[PDB]
RNA sequence: GAAACUGCGAAUGGCUCAUUAAAUCAGUUAUCGUUUAUUUGAUAGUUCCUUUACUACAUGGUAUAACUGUGGUAAUUCUAGAGCUAAUACAUGCUAAUCUCGACCCUUUGGAAGAGAUGUAUUUAUUAGAAAUGUCUUCGGACUCUUUGAUGAUUCAUAAUAACUUUUCGAAUCGCAUGGCCUUGUGCUGGCGAUGGUUCAUUCAAAUUUCUGCCCUAUCAACUUUCGAUGGUAGGAUAGUGGCCUACCAUGGUUUCAACGGGUAACGGGGAAUAAGGGUUCGAUUCCGGAGAGGGAGCCUGAGAAACGGCUACCA
């Protein structure tokens, strides 16, 4: 191709989705934005084949441009928005707030949470580095730089963020112990307990996770995002607390 | 925390017959 | 031509630019305090 | 007078023994329109960085001029400032030359004299009409507005603290580049009447933290023995002021480690007039006094070193021979005690 | 016409390729700017992206800087002397990174004379080699930017074992 | 190490003639990493290499490889080869297959042909060479 | 709200399989080797600096379309002269701040005499980037010292000094609405949005790139190197690494473990058929990637094209 792609065909289109493979020809791609585009859920999909209050297209644009869905508590007007893991969904009309976790079969789960629970979300620490001027700043997994962070808070931490500042509220260290999930990967949804952390230099880090049923798998580092420690997540779980 | 308390379907079936 | 929401629209980006300003350095203060209790 | 080939057309047309260059019969005729033009460009506010580089260009091609030439250009920034009146009468301001307009000229004048002795430094050719009177008038001016003004009107008040800083800090380059190789004489009394004499009064209080403009110039007056007649006016006021600053509590190291190093060199020159020996008595006798204090707030090495060394000079010169001296010098070395080979000379 | 496509070479065995595509626009490659001492002439290039690069056609002064002394004066350009890559570039006195020129030496010792005074001492004293540039009247300098990427002709004086090396090669 | 038109030096290395400390000529080095040590040869020798991992503008990273010399007559650089065993599935048997490699070698390393070097990876330095002697053996 | 200017897109999609045998492609790596429109998140008070002889209650044609009018051609999404007029087009250009200490009073919600400091963008050079186990105290606390981060790894991030630039940026833009202060002035201040702009990160991408894996042919055994083949240094060019090209240097590089050459009704793969298992054949063709638009060659524009329902030459 002579330039970027704009258009995704509905067998090339990420399977967890669920998209119909005789509903059409082409998918929804994805909006450059804060997730990847594999790993993201476009609004469409979520108003019409996860909540179905929109049967189809323009009338998902109609929802969206009446400013009633808000991402991160902010009104969106784009139907291929990459909304993704962790991203709070807010519908005043409805009353109704949803935080975007796969469950244990690895797909986007609508799991309704509270207003309180709403007010913020969690980042992974992908990169701490000084920027201009000498000033900190912590780059997570959704793309948000926050500037003068806490020293403590290094890579492969987990900052928990509000959403009406966007300022780092408390942070979670990365160690054995802490209770994590898995967004990736065939184990993708399953929740645990880290054990260790093999490191190979010049390679890919591998961890291991102790499931609350004693079960151990192994997963990529890439892979791996800390919501709490053993017993205490900082976050609301789906049914079936990522067991099997 | 803990997740919001399911909320009961608002609406439910309504009948009617006629001739 | 010169009408008052031009003048408006001048006095509005000033005010913005000064608390732009007023709000990084009141972060800036709150830092070297958290260091400073840090250290 | 184009800006995209102005700068090039400095380094090829005014640099001197250049192929390009201007022959020595014609520069008589053709510099003066150099000068006014190199003036113009000078005056620019300097906004961004090639505004920047515009005015150091600027003033980076005195050098190149002759110095009967480098006067014009200095005569020319003096020429707005009117300063006859002020030295015609007794060294009196006028109010209605007391303006912001005033100060804002004085300013501009101020600054590239800044950046001419930055740049010539040694070599800048000092004269009176053209450089001095007008700096000397120019901080006059600051002294009257910053006492006469009203504090309502603070951004005047700024200027002329501002006009001051720079103006302090003015003179006290001059002191260091040219001092030696001209003569103040004439102008001593009018620079310590105008400048020194209306701040001796505070010079205490305001010098503790970092060394000042006034206080760099009063030690290097210190340090020259041809101008200890700076020190010896209104009996000994500038000795006395640099002495109360040491007499301070709250005076930092910062401060101390230089006046005793200039102390120590009035001590050290000897000079053939009545008020010398006056002069090294009370820096002598103020010295001791305060000494033991000063030696609790040093926090570094070199600076323990300075009191001994002017603890050594004290005694080859025979101020020992006087009870008080000798007692008040034991004084100072047991606090030290509470480098080494030069104490146990002393001893 | 330029490329800088690796296709078109003979593979490390010996190979001779067959062409796999046509000639691409990101793999171009544009005509050399043959920089050369006279009024300054410069022209910008729309290079990949929004970005943009100088032409040097001509430039005549540059901006030098004395390491030792850490300074830097801008100077006019007498002629190029040596270039370790070829030789007819000095002969057509063509600018480039590396090469040796001659420089004006008026504002480094006019700088020279402010700061220490001297036609105290200690730190006056300077190599004998570059007094004697000097009393010539021109130095050594090497070029350190690229005048056919950033337009400029910026470089830095020779000393030391550089400059006793390019004396022997002179 | 001035057999050469053009001085070579290490670049943006500045020694002072004016201050003189030391007799010898500041040298800039780097330890490569992945538990390699760097020779005191690389750290006390004269030589002035662009594409050396210990003193040159090149860092090692992707694949390490192993291999035995095979050709030393070139300037600087070094064919190693390297064997494996290809599996055919239709004869359910092995056979021996090789590949030679050119890789950088600095002269911080003295290499015959015979002996097993590690290698490490880099930039490309020249049309097929993508390598950099990092251990003999 | 026609027309036109301006902005964006037209580089997506769709079709086909010509050419291509370590090439593409599959899996697997790297960018500490480079560009990146757009999306998302951050990010820029520089007070001052003589001609203030002063536009910021807002600068020009250094200008034109659409439009009026007169015309050329057999003919085309051809256009000439003259006259007008706009900008988020083009080109210019401004308007009493903050922060360190702090004598002295005063002992706090303290006042501040005064010593000090002041954006970005490009280029080069340089620099940084590593027994206080005590005393008092109100029993708390105070007294002296600390002072960059990351990677397995860097000349990394970042900061500092000196100059440099036909050299940038630092809002002369727009919609809705008319709130608050008063010394009552068309005075001061002020809300919700859109569109722009430096740099960083992120996102959609692009380019190279590491290792292993291709049908037949030995009645193809030596091939590559004069006209770059292997490597070294320097320069040029590239967004950037690199013989990609130039100059000079050495004589190198692959190969009976099949190099090189030749054929291929050879795009590759996910897959399809058959088979008990091993195997054999097909795969232009619904999905991923690559190349092309009759055949070669070269380019404008734009973040992105060697584009062809864009342009220029040659052949048919
Ligand atoms: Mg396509
Ligand atoms: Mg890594
Ligand atoms: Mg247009
Ligand atoms: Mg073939
Ligand atoms: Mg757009
Ligand atoms: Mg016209
Ligand atoms: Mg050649
Ligand atoms: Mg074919
Ligand atoms: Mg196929
Ligand atoms: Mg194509
Ligand atoms: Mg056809
Ligand atoms: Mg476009
Ligand atoms: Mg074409
Ligand atoms: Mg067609
Ligand atoms: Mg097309």
């Amino acid at each position: 191709a002579r330039g970027p792609k704009k258009h995704l065909k509905r067998l090339a289109a990420p399977h967890h989705w669920l998209l119909d493979k005789l509903s059409g020809c082409y998918a929804p791609r994805p909006s450059a934005g804060p997730h990847k585009l594999r790993e993201s859920l476009p609004l469409i999909v979520f108003l019409r084949n996860r909540l179905k209050y929109a049967l189809n297209g323009r009338e998902v644009k109609a929802i969206l441009m009446q400013r009633h869905v808000k991402v991160d508590g902010k009104v969106r007007t784009d139907t291929t928005y990459p909304a993704g893991f962790m991203d709070v969904i807010t519908l005043d009309a409805t009353n109704e707030n949803f935080r975007l976790v796969y469950d244990v079969k690895g797909r986007f789960a609508v799991h309704r949470i509270t207003d309180e629970e709403a007010s913020y979300k969690l980042g992974k620490v992908k990169k701490v580095q000084l920027g201009k001027k000498g000033v900190p700043y912590v780059v997570t997994h959704d793309g948000r730089t926050i500037r003068y962070p806490d020293p403590n808070i290094k890579v492969n931490d987990t900052v928990k963020i509000d959403l009406a500042s966007g300022k780092i509220t408390d942070f979670i260290k990365f160690d054995a112990g802490k209770l994590v999930y898995v967004t990736g990967g065939r184990n993708l949804g399953r929740i645990g307990t880290i054990v260790h952390k093999e490191r190979h230099d010049g390679g890919f880090d591998l961890v291991h996770i102790k499931d609350s049923l004693d079960n151990t798998f192994v997963t990529r580092l890439n892979n791996v995002f800390v919501i709490g420690e053993q017993g205490k997540p900082y976050i609301s779980l789906p049914k079936g607390k990522g067991i099997k | 925390p803990r997740a919001a308390k399911k909320r009961r379907p608002a609406a439910k079936g309504k009948n009617l017959s006629f001739k | 031509l010169v009408t008052p929401q031009r003048l408006q629209r001048k006095r509005h980006q000033r005010a913005l630019k000064v608390r732009n300003a007023q709000a990084q350095r009141e972060a800036a203060a709150e830092y070297a305090q958290l260091l400073a209790k840090r250290l | 007078l184009d800006d995209t080939l102005f700068k090039d057309e400095i380094t090829t047309f005014l640099t001197e023994n250049g192929s390009q260059s201007i022959k020595a019969e014609d520069e008589k005729v053709v510099m003066p329109y150099v000068l006014r033009i190199f003036f113009g460009r000078a005056q620019v506010p300097p906004t961004s960085g090639q505004k920047r580089s515009r005015k150091i260009a600027v003033i980076s091609v005195l050098p190149n001029f002759k110095k009967p030439y480098i006067n014009d250009f200095l005569s020319l920034a003096s020429e707005r400032l009117d300063y006859n009146y002020f030295f015609g009468n007794s060294h009196q301001i006028n109010s209605s030359k007391a303006t912001l307009k005033t100060i804002r000229r004085m300013t501009g004048f101020v600054n590239i004299v800044n950046s001419t002795l930055s740049v010539l430094r040694t070599n800048f050719p000092l004269h009176t009409n053209s450089v001095l009177q007008p700096l000397i008038y120019s901080i006059a001016m600051a002294y009257y507005v910053l006492d006469t003004e009203s504090t309502e009107e603070v951004h005047l008040r700024k200027m002329a603290s501002n006009l001051r800083q720079q103006g302090l800090k003015c003179l006290s380059s001059v002191f260091e580049f040219v001092g030696n190789t001209f003569d103040w004489s004439t102008s001593m009394e009018d620079i310590y009447a105008v400048v020194v004499k209306p701040r001796i009064s505070h010079f205490s209080d305001e010098n503790l933290q970092q060394p000042s403009s006034l206080l760099r110039l009063f030690l290097y007056w210190a340090h020259n023995p041809s101008l200890y007649q700076f020190l010896y006016y209104d009996e000994f006021a500038t000795a006395t002021a640099l002495m109360d600053t040491i007499s301070n509590q709250h005076v930092k190291e910062a401060v101390i480690g230089p006046i005793i190093e200039a102390a120590d060199s009035i001590i050290r020159n000897p000079v053939n007039d009545d008020h010398y020996v006056d002069l090294v008595t009370l820096i002598c006798t103020s010295c001791l006094k305060i000494l033991p204090s000063l030696y609790v707030k040093l926090s570094d090495s070199n600076s323990i070193s300075t009191f001994l060394n002017l603890l050594v000079s004290i005694t080859e010169m025979g101020f020992i021979q006087d009870d008080h001296v000798r007692s008040r010098l034991i004084s100072s070395l047991i606090s030290i005690l509470k480098d080494t080979q030069k104490i146990l000379k002393i001893l | 016409g330029i490329s800088r496509d690796s296709r078109h070479k003979r593979s490390a065995t010996g190979a001779k390729r067959a062409q796999f595509r046509k000639k691409r626009k990101f793999e171009l490659g544009r005509q050399p700017a043959n920089t050369k001492i006279g009024a300054k002439r410069i022209h910008s290039v729309r290079t990949r992206g929004g970005n943009k690069k100088y032409r040097a056609l001509r430039i005549e002064t540059g901006n030098f800087s004395w390491a030792s002394e850490g300074i830097s004066k801008k100077t006019r350009i007498a002629g190029v002397v040596y270039h370790p890559s070829n030789n007819e570039l000095v002969r057509t006195n063509t600018l480039t990174k590396a090469a040796i020129v001659q420089i004006d030496a008026t504002p480094f010792r006019q700088w020279f004379e402010a700061h220490y005074g001297q036609t105290r001492a200690a730190s006056a004293k300077i190599e004998s080699s570059v007094e004697s540039q000097f009393s010539a009247g021109r130095l050594y300098a090497c070029i350190s930017s690229r005048p056919g990427q950033s337009g400029r002709c910026d470089g830095y004086i020779l000393e030391g074992e550089e400059l006793a090396f390019y004396l022997r090669r002179l | 190490v001035q057999s050469e038109r053009a001085f070579q030096k290490q670049p943006h290395i500045f020694n002072n003639p004016k201050v003189k400390t030391s007799k010898r000529t500041k040298r800039w080095y780097k330890n490569a990493g992945l538990g390699f040590k760097t020779p005191k040869t690389a750290i006390e020798g004269s030589y002035i290499d662009k594409k050396c991992p210990f003193t040159g503008l090149v860092s090692i990273r992707g694949k390490i490889l192993t291999g035995t010399v095979v050709s030393t007559k070139m300037h600087r650089t070094i064919v190693i080869r390297r064997a494996y065993l290809h599996y055919i599935p239709k004869y359910n048997r092995y056979e021996k297959r090789h590949k030679n490699v050119p890789v950088h070698v600095s002269p911080a390393f003295r290499v015959q042909v015979g002996d097993i070097v590690t290698v490490g990876q880099c930039r490309p330095i020249s049309k097929t060479v993508r390598f950099n002697v990092v251990k003999v053996s």
